[PDB]
């Protein structure tokens, strides 16, 4: 019966909280992969002359 | 941390000395060892290194044969046994501690040294002037040439800027040319390219007065530069 | 490849100095110590002269253990058991006059259970030993042994008692092939633990030696 | 005929070759694989090597040829040679076992004594005494054949067989092959009485295990070396018994046993994955 | 007691306002875009100097440096260009389980049984490395470690409680008690703002590093989860458990975006790493090896086949050049 109200008090504060559109959030991780893909030297291979490896 | 130095002093020509260098504050079984001397009116020139773990050693021309160095980690003590001593090797000693890995700062301490009196295809580097006279609160700019170009296929440039203060053991202020030591106040700057380097200092202080160096780290022996003599 | 090379010499040195440990610690044995509810896991140390996990270093007839005692830990058990796979033997503690308390003698058994059929120790040897013997001589002779095992059919005195306790002990490993179980009894006198232990070891290394070269 | 013989020959020369360089490399190349033990096979890799390399295309040289090419200095050197891998092999074998019998009868006090100086040591004594056998007499012609055969294959410099007296054809044998032979079957036999006593103590099923392995190890050994080994003493007990066809096929079936050995003795897993990384 | 059905009632609730929002999944929106291909990894180098079983490992920020640590009673730091051993490091409780590197570069820490987490100093004027600071008050064993700061450092203990303190003087900032289990993983965000982690209550939770209190929970694994790692943009992280599977999980629409997983999987995950474009990520197997999963249309992009036993880290630089796994083999590899 300790726990309870506590646990109570934590569910309520993690009640109000504001959500956004699940096409949303996948279309931004989409754009923030499209505007990278560049600088991404493990799915697009460069030159050996480049690799330090 | 303090290195002690030992067994200096008047020597017959011909004679033989046995140099001594204590150290005490750090882990002197994790740094290589070298003998550095300067003559009483010349610059600074590099005699002899020892590896960690007595792996490898290395001399110079001058000394090759007559000096040889050696260590006792569990005394902690280095040991310089010099033999045949001619007039040339008039000169203060000094025992400097280096460290080499990836990231560290070699030649950044040094001791006091001892004095030695006697009765009676390496890399050239050259300073363009001998005395500069600034008054204070200026900056300043010193020059370092060199006859072959110090950057390595890695990607460094091993140069290395020491200052004397009069009266001093010398100090690092930038190792491969480009990274400030530790202890040193951020005015200081350098930079250049091959064969050809700056040392750069802004908002001049007092005690800042004294000799710069430059030495390379490419390739035995280490070959000193004629120091440029900073004064009022 | 200007001052690399002292790189080079210092990264050697470690090696050497990584290879010497290695070797060093791979001659000593390594046991792994578990008991219960005031089983008597505190009792065993005290005839070898000796946080979370407590470390025991002793030697004998220059053979150098090292006993884990776990007790003090408490947390999923499933989450760290397998840092100890590869230790040479378990030291299993049980209380032999724990029969009529509470229950008590039930929890062992499975936790003994539990124990003894890990994959991590499908192949591990357990040294098991029996404390409180001397009060166990007369905690039976003023109550039947029933209580604990309805299903007994046996006269009420320590000899036979104990023999069957150590035969239930015995039909738990279903590894029977893979692994040997050794059982002792003892008290709190009669300092003769440690011959013991040097003995299981010692057949658990030529077993293993044996392995080794094909044989087996 | 001819061509198959001259295939098979040059097939043995390769597996032997190809083995033995891959057993120097594992063991060289990786740092934890330079255990105690492991040093004394490495021994057994070289004195297999130069199986490989200056005995048997030496002799499909001489035996294609029917004539020896060179004269009275490669005869001799490739006589010494052969003679210093096979009791280099064999007495390694021997070392083995011992290092077997040891490590399985006292454990703990084993280890505590087996230092890297010891086992140098121990490799150097066979390596010199594998050596005394087979240059010293050689060389210094200590055994001199002496009959009208014997002088006039001395003579000229196209016969190079091997003819010896009654001595060094009994104490070559002897050093050789009987006495390694002797301790190792006295150390299998000893080891196998704790094998099966282990086997014994928890009651038979896994005992067939401990037979096949102990049955390859000295069969494999034997079946090889025996037979050359008893002719060698009967021809020169009594002649006129043994013709040199059956004495030439009877040290190549010896000769077999060498690049028999590393799949007998590298079965270790982190061999396995030395070899698995070496080969991709 | 009303407490349990109004807890009930208010889960309900919760679980209300968690799929109204979920018009679509992450699929039928990346279908369109052209798949990754094929990737080829090959070992570019192989880093031998443990002899025990490798437990963690992290990389520098200069992704050049790493530090390992094992059962064998020593941690040591990798140099990934020339493969050389700058420092080695004997710690005295050798039951370690985590590790740490300071993002200065100066500090590292550990952590495993001995329920205190020991912090080294790397860069000191003696030449040697010695131990700065041994945080103490957990009374479980220390899962996972990361730094904020030169001087603050978030812990993940066996005790069911997370710790945020102060190197300075020793003592636990904040105390973050919201699960019942074990927590066995830890993330910071890019920020360091907040950080999430993952227990044995096939659960995680949202933790704000200021406040100290939790924000968010996620649920959907079944059985006990082991690693825990944010996306770049810091607005998703994904998980992995025994079950065999892995899932990729978002902070603003707070459920499950996506999960990862083949029939042929029957073993659980022990490590989970992403890439710079955020575009592949890592996975590590009991099945000794490790596989390349393609982040947006759930595909098996490559499988990185080189271990002999389980892989228990897995690990990619800040830059993007090559991706670290280390095994119970006791042999961690580095693959471009
Ligand atoms: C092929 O792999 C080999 C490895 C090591 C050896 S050696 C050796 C072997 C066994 C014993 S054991 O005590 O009988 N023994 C059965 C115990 C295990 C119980 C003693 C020694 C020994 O070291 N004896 C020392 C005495 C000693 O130091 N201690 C005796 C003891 O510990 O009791 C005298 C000695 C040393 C070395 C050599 C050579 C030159 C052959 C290397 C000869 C004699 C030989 C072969
Ligand atoms: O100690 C020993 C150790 C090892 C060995 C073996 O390696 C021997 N290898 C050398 C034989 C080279 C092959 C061709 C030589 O052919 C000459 C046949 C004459 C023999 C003969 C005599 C009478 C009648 C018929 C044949 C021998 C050892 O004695
Ligand atoms: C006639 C020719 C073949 C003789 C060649 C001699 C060679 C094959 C013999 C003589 C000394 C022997 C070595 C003796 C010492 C060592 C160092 C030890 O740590 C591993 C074995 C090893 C490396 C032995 C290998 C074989 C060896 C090198
Ligand atoms: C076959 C011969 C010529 C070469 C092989 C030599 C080795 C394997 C044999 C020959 C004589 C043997 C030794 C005989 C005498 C001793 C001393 C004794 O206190 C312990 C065993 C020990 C140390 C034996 C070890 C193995 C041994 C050294
Ligand atoms: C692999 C190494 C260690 C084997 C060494 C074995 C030694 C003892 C053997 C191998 C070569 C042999 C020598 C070979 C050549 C000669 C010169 C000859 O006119 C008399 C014998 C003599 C002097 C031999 C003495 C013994 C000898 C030196």
């Amino acid at each position: 019966i300790a726990q309870a109200r506590k646990l109570v008090e934590q569910l309520k504060m993690e009640a109000n909280i504001d959500r956004i559109k699940v096409s949303k959030a996948a279309a931004d991780l989409m754009a923030y992969c499209e505007a990278h893909a560049k600088e991404d030297p493990l799915l697009t291979p460069v030159p050996a002359s480049e690799n330090p490896f | 941390v303090q290195l002690v130095e030992s067994g200096g002093g008047l020597v017959q020509p011909g004679g033989s000395r046995k140099l001594s260098c204590s150290a005490s504050g750090f882990a002197f079984s994790s740094f290589g060892m070298h003998w550095v001397r300067q003559a009483p009116e010349k610059g600074l020139e590099w005699v002899a290194y020892i590896s960690s773990g007595s792996g490898t050693i290395y001399y110079a021309d001058t000394v090759k044969g007559r000096f040889t160095i050696s260590r006792d980690d569990p005394k902690n003590t280095l040991f310089l046994q010099m033999t045949s001593l001619r007039s040339e090797d008039t000169a203060m000693y000094y025992c400097v501690r280096s460290i080499y890995y990836y990231g560290s700062s070699p030649f950044d301490f040094w001791g006091q040294g001892t004095t030695l009196t006697v009765s009676s295809s390496d890399i050239v580097m050259t300073q363009a002037t001998s005395s500069v006279p600034v008054t204070p609160g200026e900056s300043v700019s010193i020059s370092c040439r060199s006859s072959k170009s110090l950057l390595h296929s890695n990607g460094n440039t091993y140069l290395y800027w020491f200052l004397q203060r009069p009266g001093q053991s010398p100090q690092l202020l930038i190792y491969r040319m480009s990274n400030l030591a530790s202890g040193v106040p951020d005015r200081f700057s350098g930079s250049g390219s091959g064969t050809a380097f700056t040392l750069t200092i802004s908002r001049l202080e007092a005690e800042d007065v004294g000799v710069y160096y430059c030495m390379q780290h490419l390739e035995y022996p280490l070959t000193f530069g004629a120091g440029t003599k900073l004064e009022l | 490849s200007a001052e690399d090379k002292a790189a080079v010499e210092r990264s050697k040195m470690i090696d050497r100095n990584l290879r010497e440990d290695g070797e060093k610690a791979a001659r000593e044995v390594k046991l792994l110590l578990l008991g219960a509810g005031e089983s008597g896991k505190s009792t065993i140390v005290k005839q070898m002269k000796i946080t979370g996990i407590v470390e025991t270093h002793f030697t004998f007839k220059d053979l150098h253990f090292k006993m884990f005692d776990v007790g003090g830990q408490r947390s999923e058990r499933k989450k760290w058991i397998h840092c100890f796979e590869g230790v040479t033997a378990i030291i299993f503690c049980v209380a032999l006059s724990d029969y009529d308390l509470v229950n008590r003698m039930h929890e062992s058994m499975k936790l003994f259970d539990s124990i003894c059929n890990n994959k991590w120790f499908t192949d591990t040897s357990i040294i098991l030993f029996l404390n409180k013997k001397d009060l166990f001589e007369e905690k039976i002779k003023k109550s039947p042994l029933t209580i604990c095992y309805p299903e007994y059919a046996g006269s009420n005195t320590y000899e036979e008692a104990a023999a069957y306790i150590q035969c239930q002990f015995e039909d738990l490993n279903k590894r029977k092939d893979t692994k040997e179980i050794y059982t002792h009894f003892t008290c709190a006198t009669d300092t003769k633990n440690v011959q013991f232990v040097f003995d299981a070891v010692t057949d658990v290394i030529i077993k293993n030696n044996l392995k080794d070269c094909g044989l087996f | 005929w001819v061509v198959g013989m001259g295939i098979v020959m040059s097939l043995i020369v390769l597996a032997i070759v190809f083995g033995n360089v891959l057993v120097i490399t594992a063991i060289a190349k990786f740092e934890r694989l330079q255990t105690v033990t492991n040093y004394f096979i490495t021994s057994l890799a070289c004195a297999d090597l130069v199986m490989g390399l200056a005995v048997v295309p030496f002799g499909a040289a001489h035996i294609l040829t029917k004539t020896w090419t060179f004269g009275n200095f490669w005869c001799e050197f490739w006589t010494s040679i052969d003679v210093l891998c096979v009791t280099a092999s064999i007495e390694t074998l021997c070392v083995i076992a011992v290092d077997r019998y040891f490590a399985i009868t006292s454990p703990f006090k084993y280890q505590s004594l087996l230092t890297k100086n010891k086992a140098r040591v121990i490799i150097l004594m066979v390596w010199i005494v594998s050596g005394l056998t087979s240059f010293l007499p050689i060389q210094m012609h200590w055994y001199r054949a002496t009959h009208q055969e014997a002088i006039n294959c001395y003579a000229e410099e196209t016969c190079c067989d091997f003819f010896t007296n009654q001595a060094y054809a009994i104490a070559s044998s002897i050093v050789s092959f009987y006495v390694p032979l002797v301790i190792m079957v006295f150390v299998y036999s000893r080891v196998f009485q704790e094998a099966k006593r282990q086997l014994q103590k928890i009651d038979c099923l896994k005992e067939h295990k401990a037979l096949k392995t102990l049955g390859i190890i000295m069969g494999t050994f034997t079946l090889c070396w025996l037979p050359f080994f008893i002719v060698n003493i009967v021809h020169v007990i009594q002649d006129n018994l043994i013709r040199k066809e059956v004495y030439i096929l009877l040290n190549w079936i010896g000769y077999v046993n060498s690049g028999f050995n590393p799949l007998i003795y590298c079965r270790s897993p982190d061999f396995r994955i030395a070899f698995q990384e070496l080969l991709c | 007691d009303q407490l349990r059905q109004e807890a009930e009632q208010l889960k309900n609730q919760i679980r209300d306002a968690r799929k109204a929002c979920a018009d679509a999944t992450l699929s039928q929106i990346t279908n369109n875009i052209d798949p990754v291909g094929r990737i080829q990894m090959r070992t570019r180098r192989t880093l031998r100097g443990h002899l025990a079983k490798i437990y963690a490992m992290h990389w520098g920020t200069d992704s050049r440096l790493l530090v390992s640590a094992s059962q064998d009673g020593k941690l040591i730091i990798w140099d990934s260009y020339t493969t050389n051993k700058v420092h080695a490091i004997p710690l005295r409780s050798s039951w370690v389980m985590t590790c740490a590197y300071a993002p200065s570069g100066n500090y590292v820490a550990c952590g495993g049984l001995d329920n205190i987490c020991s912090i080294y100093n790397l860069k000191t004027r003696e030449g040697n490395v010695r131990v700065s600071r041994e945080l103490a008050g957990h009374t479980g064993y220390l899962s996972c470690c990361r730094f904020l700061d030169d001087n603050q450092i978030v812990t993940s203990s066996g005790d069911t409680t997370c710790a945020l303190w102060d190197i300075e003087t020793g003592q636990q900032t904040t105390t973050f008690t919201g699960h019942t289990g074990d927590v066995m993983s830890l993330s910071l965000a890019p920020d360091t703002r907040l950080f999430v982690s993952g227990a044995c209550d096939a659960s995680a939770k949202l933790w704000d590093v200021r406040e100290g209190m939790c924000r968010q929970t996620f649920t959907g694994h079944e059985s006990d989860i082991n690693a825990i790692c944010f996306f770049p943009n810091g607005n998703a992280f994904a998980t992995g458990s025994d079950d065999a599977t892995c899932r990729l999980f978002d902070l603003r629409a707070d459920q499950e975006l996506m999960t990862y997983s083949h029939d042929n999987i029957i073993c659980g995950i022990t490590s989970v790493s992403f890439s710079k474009s955020g575009r592949l990520l890592l996975a590590g197997y009991d099945d000794f090896n490790c596989n390349v999963w393609d982040a947006l249309k759930a595909d098996r992009a490559g499988v990185l086949a080189g271990h002999d036993n389980r892989v228990s880290c897995l690990g990619v630089t800040d830059d993007g050049m090559a991706v670290a796994t280390g095994s119970w083999d006791s042999f961690l590899k580095i693959w471009n």
